[PDB]
């Protein structure tokens, strides 16, 4: 069961997949080769809820149906920040302009 | 005359569409639809040589198929089976798909096509844009998007 | 020669699988590239067709509807007229 992700953190957004029976850790390992931190200085999250690095991303409640590649799941990111962790912060993107009134 | 010219331009379209699947047969539709939605339908060619063209839709009970006639310039559902003279004629038989569809949503029943492969982005943009407005002409972009949105006018 | 980053002209960056980006033939053309027309709200919605074109081309699966908000379409068909996808 392959779900389809967006990791994010503040205007950075790593679009990648993994499977259901993934671990957050592996999800952890994907992030520590692209941005170059390793496990223990991230922390993912399902909108609020702090994933613990034990449970598969369908434990988590990913899904293929619910994480599709043209619509995939977020996943937030925090990176550690001295001693502690940074509070989860993810950029909203740019707001589209208004319609042209013969669309609308 | 078969009006070549417009039959080409029909044809041009037909293959943008995405959901031309060319020289399927009847049963190998049928397999293709058999778990669809109703309304789910493709368009082919057609094993009889009197009809260009074959609609292949999920029903109810099942996929069923209809033919589509090109003469004189023009497309329209068979005749043998739909009452000639009720008949809409049409230069584009993907206007005739389109025309059928909205009819619809406002004995054929047509919903959503069924893909033979993902369109261009390019492609799915003009279908959002064409489900919105047919005034391509006041949109604000520029003229060679405009020309592209005028190749292929239709919601589905 | 796994991973590239395509920016947005806001700023945000876009980190994803080379061979999914090459399905722009402009992107195929040119780790980093700087998009100075292109907003976040059309260039994730890039990068999201881009997964969708390859998991289906050549696919037996039944190919779903790709969505598009009419807000985006505009900025995305020129988008998608530039990056040739
Ligand atoms: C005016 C109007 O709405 N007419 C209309 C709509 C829907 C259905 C019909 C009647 N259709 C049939 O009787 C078809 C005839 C048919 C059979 C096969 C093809 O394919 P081709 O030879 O490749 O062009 C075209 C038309 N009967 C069926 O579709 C029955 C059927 C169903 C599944 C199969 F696998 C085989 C046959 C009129």
């Amino acid at each position: 069961m392959d779900v389809f992700l967006m990791i994010r953190r503040h205007k950075t957004t790593i679009f990648t997949d993994a499977k259901e029976s993934s671990t957050v850790f592996e999800l952890k390992r994907i992030v520590e080769g692209i941005l170059k931190r390793p496990p223990d200085e991230q922390r993912l999250y399902k909108d609020d809820q702090l994933l613990d690095d034990g449970k598969t991303l369908g434990e988590c409640g990913f899904t293929s149906q619910t994480a599709r590649p043209q619509a995939p799941a977020t996943v937030g990111l925090a990176f550690r920040a001295d001693d502690t962790f940074e509070a989860l912060c993810i950029e909203p993107f740019s707001s589209p302009p208004e319609l042209p009134d013969v669309m609308k | 005359s078969m009006q070549a010219a417009r039959l080409a331009k029909a044809l041009r379209e037909l293959g943008q569409t995405g959901w031309y699947w060319g020289s399927m047969t009847v049963n190998e539709a049928k397999e293709k639809l058999k778990e669809a939605p109703e309304g789910t339908f493709l368009i082919r060619d057609s094993s009889h040589s009197d009809y260009l063209l074959t609609i292949s839709v999920k029903t109810s009970a099942g996929p069923t198929n209809l033919r589509i006639e090109y003469q004189d310039g023009k497309f329209r559902l068979d005749s043998i089976i739909c009452v000639k003279s009720k008949l809409k004629q049409f230069d584009s038989v993907v206007h005739l798909i389109d025309y059928y569809v909205q009819m619809c949503k406002d004995h054929l029943y047509l919903t959503k096509p069924l893909y033979t492969s993902a369109p261009s982005l390019q492609h799915l943009c003009r279908l959002t844009i064409n489900k919105c407005t047919g005034a391509i002409w006041g949109l604000p972009l520029p003229t060679r998007l405009k020309d592209y949105l005028e190749e292929y006018k239709f919601q589905v | 020669m796994m991973y590239v980053k395509l920016i947005s002209s806001d700023g945000h960056e876009f980190i994803v699988k080379r061979e999914h980006a090459l399905t722009s033939g402009t992107i195929k053309a040119m780790n980093e590239v700087n998009f100075r027309e292109i907003p976040s709200h059309v260039l994730s919605k890039v990068c999201m067709y881009f997964t969708y074109k390859v998991r289906y081309t050549n696919s037996s699966t039944e190919i779903p509807e790709f969505p598009i908000a009419p807000e985006i379409a505009l900025e995305l068909l020129m988008a998608a007229n530039f990056l040739d996808c």
